[PDB]
């Protein structure tokens, strides 16, 4: 029955979430061990053997998802893989493959951990967290204020974030990494989807500021460029700001420009043929032609 | 707080942990192969799931799903193909810690329950691995999926398995899409030839790197002098026939520089990077001709490209640039060329092939080469 | 026709704000208040009563338990009114999909958390009605402004917020305040979900009854949404994994 398959899919999704929580706990444990050893060595050499032993031990335990030492989990995964529902089999296979890669996943996640120690870094983190939380809360209630003080506060938040993006190669890279870690791009993309009328100058200014922030986010960062390219469909609309954002996303990116799909390229020539608004489409094509 | 010092210590700890856990990661990944080998042991004997697992139903379902998910999830397809290839590989040791971890995991999951490679290959073929490989090669548009399919084919055919060769021949004959399979192989061969020609003209490309696995697969098809496969690779009896033997000879001729290489400029074209591919091509041609296959011998000897002159030059020429630095590779190349020439005349009572070879392989130079090779022993360095 | 409106509310399991708003502006309008069954709770500890206007504009009020009992007995009018109520609840849930606050604000006042919990937890009502109430609770109350999706893995961490020694209890105690605050509201729902899952796993064949399968699916979806909103700590998630795998 379809209901049973959907229930099993939801159970599998819950299992994925809990496994991610376990991964986060493992990363936290490793960080705590490292901090304890660092404090012991420097109250103001490092015994890496002890830390390695603790890391090995933590993968042995209370973190297991069953009382059979993972036997029940493996049995359930195999049984689900034997089913016909394609999404269920795919999820079971993904979980099965992830089961035997826990150490590799933990090391990969630990590599990406970012530590904020400087007071300026802590202040930046707090400010970004507060601003993003307020922006998300206000965007979630779009129907309440979308045609008030909401517009002014939103505009101030966008300007503050744009100024927070930073200036300088090292500063820009650090701020971009921090913003990626705080999921600001998701908030901005959700804001772009907000429904609005075409006769509101304030909303146009807000969208312009959002596009400026998005362009600054991926400026010179291939990782953020790919992250934004993952959501192309939003930007494929008849607009000038969207064309500028697409140009910035594809700017100096061989991996994206070279593998650009046919419909994306035909979109801009179609707009030129039917609209021909400005030189934004030509600029996008010119930047797409050359990369690195 | 020491920001720079803290970051440096964190990086050092990350590097140490990465170095330490590699054997454990390998052992943990390996345990998955054992789990896939005997899934029924996870269930209770006499149960429905146990019956499904024991009869190979799990592996067949996995292969069918892999075929289905080629377009839905390319990454999952690649992962499953790699897992199958690992399943077809020989066992390996991961150190004391790795072995301990592997044994502990096997005990936890499975409570207490070349011949092995051949049995595994036969089992996978029974579950439908060969059909999956053929379908993926014929239909896939992803380079990684094609590479994994070719690798799985090589692993299945590794060691010259007669049953796998028979299954491949049956699929090629009965199936209606064998024409597309051979067309894809021919198109890739031609693309590699064109890329090599362009690179030679300019003076190493995925289209050229892919030739090594393809040549290895074609050689494994004809291994042990399989007459049916040897003849099929030349003529498939379809509406349009693709002669892979002729294409292999053309690739060898283009790689070595064609007539210019035969004149004596062979040294420049052949270098350290591409020597292995030339060796593989020579081995594939030898496997085509040995047994013997008279039609393949005639095709190679009388080819319009005059690729036999390339082989004779390979034997006679010294390969001045490469031989100075890597003499072992030059010796291997000469040995492979001599083996190919011998295979071209395995059981031919007529002199046609002998005279054609002697046209370019003059006797005085051959005797001088033999004497030089004999005298080089005193200068030999430790090598296979 | 209520079902047709429900399909019109959504497309490909994704709510469309435009059509959703157009349907909400009409279905919930006061002029069209005679086509929706009114539900209330009265002391009579408390009983849920449904009042509806017949075709001839005749008011009829009856307890939900009485409706279920009569429908089980064999009466057809009670079965028809129960089916109409179920489809109305489905329409209400669909109109609130993807946080449609315009309809959520109106529906929440009429159907509170306590009323929906009482209706769904009752074992005397048919499984379909409990499933509808669970769906409404999921799509009206749980998916509201205060709740927000939580990323299980955090990449940016403060140096001053890393304890020297960490355990599961200490690990999950970092944000216990918010968890307790949301528990103050959803404790009954969480307890009901846990008890239902335990009962389902205890059964030899959890997916035998087709009617119970709908309620099981809604309970599982509610648990999924609660988990993804950070309503459970790591220890509770570990405990629940055993039950989920056993099911
Ligand atoms: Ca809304």
């Amino acid at each position: 029955d379809i209901v049973v398959m959907e229930t099993k899919l939801k159970i599998l999704e819950i299992l994925q979430f809990i496994l991610n929580v376990r991964l986060d706990y493992r990363i936290s444990y490793l960080l705590s061990v490292f901090k304890k050893e660092f404090v012991e060595v420097f109250p103001m050499n490092m015994n890496l053997d002890r830390i390695g032993e603790q890391a090995e031990a933590m993968f042995g335990s209370m973190l297991e998802v069953d009382d059979e030492g993972g036997r029940m989990f493996l049995r359930v995964l195999i049984h689900l893989t034997m089913h016909d529902y394609a999404p269920l089999v795919s999820g079971a296979l993904q979980l099965l493959f992830k089961h035997f890669s826990q150490r590799q996943e933990a090391m990969h996640t630990f590599k990406q951990v970012q530590l904020l120690i400087s007071a300026q870094d802590v202040e930046n983190y707090k400010v970004i967290k507060s601003e993003l939380d307020r922006l998300r809360t206000m965007v979630e209630k779009s129907e309440l204020w979308v045609d008030s003080e909401n517009y002014q506060i939103v505009k101030g938040i966008l300007e503050r974030l744009n100024k927070m993006c930073g200036v300088g190669e090292q500063m820009r890279k650090k701020q971009q990494r921090l913003l990626k870690n705080m999921d600001a791009h998701k908030v901005m993309l959700d804001l772009l989807q907000i429904p609005y009328d075409k006769g509101d100058a304030k909303m146009m200014e807000i969208l312009r500021y959002t596009h400026q922030f998005l362009q600054k986010f991926c400026a010179g960062n291939p990782g953020n460029q790919a992250l934004l390219h993952k959501h192309l469909h939003l930007f494929l609309t008849p607009g000038l700001l969207e064309a500028e954002t697409m140009q910035h996303i594809f700017l100096n990116n061989y991996q994206l420009c070279s593998e650009i799909s046919e419909p994306v390229l035909q979109h801009f020539v179609h707009l030129l043929a039917t609209h021909g608004r400005h030189v934004q489409y030509l600029d996008f094509l010119h930047t797409v032609i050359k990369a690195e | 707080w020491d920001y720079k010092n803290i970051i440096e210590k964190l990086q050092d700890i990350i590097t140490a942990l990465e170095e330490r856990l590699k054997p454990l990661v390998q052992a943990e990944l390996s345990v998955l192969v054992d789990v896939l080998h005997w899934p029924e042991l996870l269930f209770l004997e006499g149960s429905e799931a146990y019956q499904r697992c024991e009869s190979g139903g799990f592996l067949s379902k996995l292969i069918q799903h892999t075929k289905d998910l080629m377009e839905s999830e390319e990454k999952l397809c690649i992962k499953v193909l790699r897992t199958l290839q690992q399943m077809l590989l020989k066992k390996t040791k991961y150190g004391d810690r790795g072995n301990q971890l592997r044994k502990m995991l096997l005990q936890n999951y499975l409570q207490n329950r070349w011949s092995a490679i051949a049995a595994t290959q036969c089992r996978l073929d029974k579950e439908g691995a060969t059909k999956l490989v053929c379908d993926l090669i014929t239909s896939t548009k992803n380079e990684k999926i094609f590479q994994e399919s070719i690798g799985l084919a090589i692993h299945l055919l590794d060691g010259g398995n007669t049953e796998i060769q028979k299954s491949f021949h049956n699929l090629m004959m009965s199936d209606k899409k064998s024409e597309r399979f051979f067309k894809v192989l021919h198109d890739r061969m031609k693309r590699a030839q064109q890329e090599t020609k362009s690179t030679v003209a300019v003076n190493m490309g995925t289209s050229v790197l892919i030739m090594q696995p393809i040549l290895r697969f074609l050689q494994l098809l004809c291994e042990n002098h399989n007459r049916d496969l040897q003849n099929f690779l030349r003529c498939q009896n379809n509406k349009t026939n693709y002669n892979l033997v002729c294409e292999t000879l053309q690739f060898l001729d283009i790689m070595c520089g064609s007539t210019t290489g035969g004149l004596g400029l062979l040294g420049l074209y052949i270098n350290e990077d591409n020597v292995g591919l030339v060796i593989q091509t020579l081995e594939t041609l030898t496997e085509y001709c040995q047994g013997p296959c008279h039609e393949n011998q005639t095709c190679i000897v009388t080819h319009e490209s005059n690729g036999i002159d390339i082989i004779t030059a390979l034997i006679l020429n010294d390969i001045s640039p490469l031989c100075k630095y890597r003499m072992d590779l030059v010796l291997q190349l000469k040995d492979n060329a001599s083996k190919l020439l011998l295979a071209l005349m395995e059981s031919r009572h007529d002199s046609e092939n002998a005279e054609r070879i002697l046209i370019s392989l003059r006797p005085q130079e051959l005797v001088d080469v033999i004497k030089k090779a004999y005298l080089q022993e005193e200068e030999r360095e430790n090598s296979e | 026709f209520l079902d047709y409106l429900s399909d019109l509310c959504v497309s490909n399991h994704i709510a469309i704000p435009v059509t959703q708003e157009l349907i909400c502006k009409c279905v919930l309008d006061p002029k069209n208040s005679d086509i929706l069954i009114r539900t209330e709770l009265r002391p009579v500890e408390e009983e849920v009563w449904l009042t509806w206007t017949d075709k001839n504009n005749e008011h009829h009020e009856k307890s939900v338990r009485q409706l279920a009992q009569e429908a089980r007995a064999g009466n057809a009018h009670d079965e028809n009114v129960l089916s109409y109520y179920r489809y109305q609840l489905k329409l209400f849930a669909r109109m609130c999909l993807d946080r449609q606050y315009l309809a959520i604000d109106e529906i929440s006042q009429q159907l509170g958390v306590d009323l929906i919990f009482l209706c769904m937890a009752d074992e005397m009502l048919p499984f379909d009605l409990r499933a509808s109430f669970c769906h409404l609770m999921l799509h009206v109350h749980v998916d509201r402004d205060p709740q927000e999706l939580v990323t299980p893995v955090k990449f940016a961490r403060l140096w001053t917020e890393i304890p020297t020694a960490i355990t599961i209890k200490d690990y999950d105690s970092n944000l216990n305040a918010s968890r307790d605050d949301k528990k103050n509201k959803f404790a009954n729902t969480m307890e009901f979900v846990e008890d239902y899952l335990n009962n389902v796993v205890s059964e030899a064949v959890p997916f035998a009854n087709e009617e119970k399968n709908k309620l099981t699916f809604e309970v599982v979806s509610l648990a999924h949404n609660l988990i993804y909103f950070g309503f459970y700590s790591f220890s509770e998630l570990l405990r629940l994994t055993r039950t989920l795998l056993g099911i």
